[PDB]
């Protein structure tokens, strides 16, 4: 007997979305779009959204 | 260790007096970064020791 992992059955994934609108300036940050120079200090194991121009496409292969 | 801890603990009373121009240093740089922090709506830990206040009573 074996019950099954939690992972077997989802069939679905989740997602995360920040803000950065008036509700920041309503009442309180973390969504402020930082470049990548500054970036090596805490910001290690957060949510930081960061803009760039995408480069070296690889192709999609099963994980 | 009480031969290689001795002198820490008298340095450790002698050099509270090598920061008497520096113990309101350490302290301003940081309660404006607690300020700041807490109404957005950033300096590291840095303390200079001189040469000066280390060699005119210390030797």
């Amino acid at each position: 007997t074996e019950l099954f992992p939690p992972n077997l059955t989802r069939r679905y994934f989740l997602y995360f979305k920040p803000l950065s609108q008036n509700c920041a300036r309503r009442y309180r940050i973390s969504s402020k779009p930082l470049s990548v120079r500054q970036i090596k200090g805490d910001f290690l194991g957060q949510l930081i959204t960061v803009r760039g121009i995408i480069t070296r496409v690889s192709d999609v292969k099963p994980a | 260790p009480d031969a290689v801890f001795g002198d820490r603990v008298r340095r450790f009373q002698e050099f509270l007096d090598t920061f008497t121009s520096y113990r309101d240093s350490v302290r301003s740089i940081q309660v404006y970064n607690s300020n700041n922090a807490a109404n957005y709506n950033i300096l590291p830990h840095r303390i200079i020791i001189s040469l000066d206040d280390l060699r005119e009573f210390d030797r």
